[PDB]
């Protein structure tokens, strides 16, 4: 249009002639506001998909100890802390990683006696003398019972099984 | 005759912040600078004002198919490939293992935002700018602002329901 | 005061309070961000 | 990922015409912020590569003794012999998926070469480390320790594993070439992966038909009605014109931000994906694949990824 | 080009990123005036 | 799911008008775009079932 | 009507599924012309 200022095209123009221009300013106006709302709701529902993500984030990372991998913090999940912010949450993840470690041998069943024996928990590590057992994200070695195994089988079918003796606790204990 | 048009493309300028220095770096997107009129050509464009390298570094400012850019050193802006981070393989064998005897706990903060500024837009003062004659033809036009109020009020009823 | 304005077509609706700042003495009318008009000089009494 | 396109208003508005960039200011700045939208979604889309495919920054290679315990892991890796490092099942995979009025087609930051730089890292990363690259530095773990702790999350002891090494590894690599055979036969296998892009080529072409039409003047060519009418009077078959080539420009905005909310909310649950499948074993039910998961090998895809869920049914 | 992104993004301080000003085009020099040949004349020597 | 809808660009646009049918060709193929619009939410509220 | 498919598709090939061309509607044939009655009538036969 001719102007801007309503004022002027009303103050200026035939009422016939200044109708025309009005509605440019009319349309004009409307088109503007028309495409921040939908904007705006475009925008309201990015918003809502990260609240609900926040809401995930409150109720498995902060209400427990969610199971799940790159979601409360990178690594293993502990525990969460959220602090408030303006328009939204920051979270405080504290995470378990592993820093240092150390290469060791390692046999998936152990031939006692002709039965093969399964690690119940953790893995067989060996040090190079002997064989122990501890887990998988921690050393702690332990020595191999019958309480931390559990018997499966022959040795003839599984393969990498190496020669070793189980210590078996109830045997010392007849003469003790 | 074949009517091609004559080249054209679009230009960005690469530059660090103005605090840290004043180098540019114009970029031709499209345009290949043997039709342009010290200078390195992509596949996105070829690059003028950037020294092109042969290692790569982590850089902050990307350009376009694999080429990123940085300040750095006596200074000017050079310009590489982009980096995939540090090569370490892993080795591997049928009965070895590797147990880990430490940690370490650390603290990752993670920012996600939840809700926004409730605004309000009326259609009698942002349209008419305190006009009486613009209002009586604004009753022609139905109903297009009372939709855009009850949508504004719906995303403002929302955002308390977000919290 | 709530009145309406009339400075040599330049309409409006408003109060008039006392400015603050430096004007020019050429000056018939002031914009603010929006473009529109917010400060005038009186063109009998010069008052902006 | 989806294309990333930029329009100015210069060169789709105004065929070469002066007196058109005149009329486009008294507009004001319609055709700028319609710019700072298309900016938003072309490292929106630069973000989901990153999000996706760069979890971890460490890369890791494979060793050459390819024995896995009767594992087939050719077809999934890339052949250093070949002067593209794509995989077996990715030649197939970019087999099937297949201009001058201002519209142009930005390149992504991420090329095909480092998106599979990235993807065989995290491939490597399975079946040499497992489930500990993802959760800070990579350990040597062996392939017959990684079966145990997989089948420990859904509840199966490991004496299944050891007396059935053969029979476990004849019936994986039996189904990772019967997805070869499904892939380079059944085109229509890749539709998820087809849409995006036919989506998105569908939008071009609408934007280029509608400068024909007239919007309610006499002439849609801009010569036309500048070089013949009074210029009063032509001046009001401009801003039909103007008017009705920004109303399908603000169409072809608003249509490519909803799909950047589809296009957003994917790639999340690709990043889940990438996170849960990948990174680790996920105890879900039905979200890794049908039925029990026990891992998952991602693979290359144009704008998207291809999962290879195993399931144990 | 440092001034052409203060031009656009109506700034006098500018961030370290990358910004799009404007588009280069090639400006026309000649303009090529064309006409059909010489061929199919009118007998205009039998009258004059 | 929500209820599905189809517009007709014919007959919402021109209340039985013959005149107001052949000045919609001016405006090209853009209530198609709107129509196409809609059938492409018809489908996907079917797969959501 | 499987070429009232190609039409609107803008191809000259369709593939398998369900696609809508046109719409139905009954065109009119006839047009009733109404007229108030013949009654309050006023007297012109008092001059004619």
């Amino acid at each position: 249009a001719i102007s801007s200022v309503l004022n002027d095209i009303f103050s200026r123009l035939d009422p016939p002639e200044a109708e025309v221009q009005i509605d440019r300013l009319i349309t004009g106006r409307l088109q503007s506001l028309q495409t921040y709302v939908t904007q705006q709701l475009i925008r309201a529902a990015e918003i809502r998909a990260s609240a609900n993500l926040a809401a995930t984030k409150m109720s498995e990372c902060v209400l427990g100890q969610s199971k799940r991998v790159d979601f409360c913090g990178k690594g293993y999940h502990l525990m969460s802390f959220p602090q408030s912010a303006p328009h939204g949450v920051v979270f405080l993840h504290v995470t378990y990683v592993p820093a240092q470690e150390k290469n060791f041998t390692t046999a998936p069943a152990i031939c006692h006696d002709g039965k093969a024996h399964f690690p119940r928990e953790g893995v067989f590590v060996s040090n190079g003398t002997h064989w122990f057992v501890t887990q998988r994200n921690f050393y702690e070695p332990q020595i191999i019972t019958t309480d931390n195994t559990f018997v499966s089988g022959n040795c003839d079918v599984v393969i990498g099984i190496v020669n070793n003796t189980v210590y078996d606790p109830l045997q010392p204990e007849l003469d003790s | 005759l074949d009517i091609t048009p004559c080249s054209f493309g679009g230009v960005s300028v690469i530059t660090p912040g103005t605090n840290t220095s004043n180098q540019v770096a114009v970029l031709y997107q499209g345009v290949n600078c043997t039709e342009v009129p010290n200078v390195f050509q992509t596949r996105a464009g070829c690059l003028i004002g950037a020294e092109y390298v042969n290692n790569s570094y982590e850089c902050d400012i990307p350009i376009g198919a694999g080429i990123c850019a940085s300040y750095q050193t006596s200074q000017s802006i050079i310009a590489y490939t982009m980096s995939l981070g540090a090569e370490n393989s892993v080795a591997y064998s049928n009965n070895s293992i590797a147990i880990p005897t430490n940690f370490t706990i650390s603290v990752t903060t993670e920012i996600l935002p939840v809700s926004m500024t409730k605004t309000s837009v009326d259609c009698t003062m942002y349209i008419c700018g305190d006009s009486t004659e613009c209002s009586n033809l604004l009753l022609q036009y139905g109903s297009f602002c009372t939709q855009l109020k009850r949508a504004l009020t719906g995303i403002a009823v929302e955002q308390d329901k977000n919290t | 005061k709530c009145v309406n304005f009339n400075f040599n077509g330049l309409k409006g609706t408003g109060v008039l309070t006392e400015s603050n700042k430096k004007f020019l003495p050429f000056q018939q009318f002031g914009r603010d961000i929006a473009d529109t008009t917010d400060a005038v000089r009186d063109p009998q009494t010069l008052e902006i | 990922s989806m294309t990333k396109t930029s329009v100015d208003c210069t060169m789709y508005i105004c065929g070469d015409s002066t007196e058109c960039s005149n009329l486009l200011l008294q507009y004001g700045s319609f055709c700028t912020q319609l710019k700072r939208a298309l900016t938003g979604i072309a490292v929106e889309q630069d973000k989901n590569t990153q999000e996706v495919f760069a979890q971890v920054k460490q890369i890791y290679k494979t060793p050459p003794i390819k024995y896995f315990g009767g594992f087939n892991f050719s077809q999934i890796l890339p052949d250093p012999s070949k002067p593209s490092k794509r995989s077996f099942i990715e030649d197939l995979l970019f087999n099937k998926v297949t201009k001058f009025k201002g519209l142009t087609v930005l390149p992504p930051l991420l090329t095909d070469e480092m998106i599979a730089q990235y993807t065989s890292a995290l491939l490597a990363g399975t079946i040499t480390s497992g489930w500990t690259f993802g959760a800070g530095a990579a350990l040597q773990i062996p392939f017959a320790m990684q079966m145990a702790y997989r089948f420990n999350g859904i509840g199966v002891t490991q004496n299944v594993l050891y007396e059935n090494q053969k029979l476990i590894a004849n019936q994986f690599n039996s189904a990772i070439g019967k997805i070869q055979d499904s892939l380079s036969s059944t085109a229509s296998a890749l539709g998820k992966l087809q849409d995006v892009v036919n989506h998105n080529a569908q939008a071009l072409n609408t934007l280029v038909k509608q400068l024909s039409s007239k919007f309610g003047a006499i002439s849609s060519v801009l010569n036309d009605i500048f070089s013949r009418l009074d210029p009063p009077e032509a001046e009001v078959q401009i801003d039909r014109l103007i008017t009705g080539r920004l109303q399908s420009l603000q169409t072809y905005v608003t249509q490519q931000l909803i799909r950047a909310a589809e296009i957003r909310a994917s790639a999340n649950l690709a990043a889940t994906k990438m996170s849960e499948c990948v990174l680790g074993q996920s105890k879900r039910v039905d979200f890794c694949g049908k039925g029990y998961h026990l891992m998952s090998f991602p693979q290359s895809a144009p704008h998207g990824v291809v999962f290879l869920h195993v399931t144990y049914v | 080009p440092l001034s052409e992104t203060k031009c656009t993004l109506k700034s006098f301080t500018v961030e370290k990123g990358i910004y799009q000003t404007s588009n280069f085009r090639v400006q026309p020099t000649e303009s090529i005036v064309r006409f059909p040949n010489i061929t199919n004349l009118c007998p205009f020597d039998e009258v004059f």
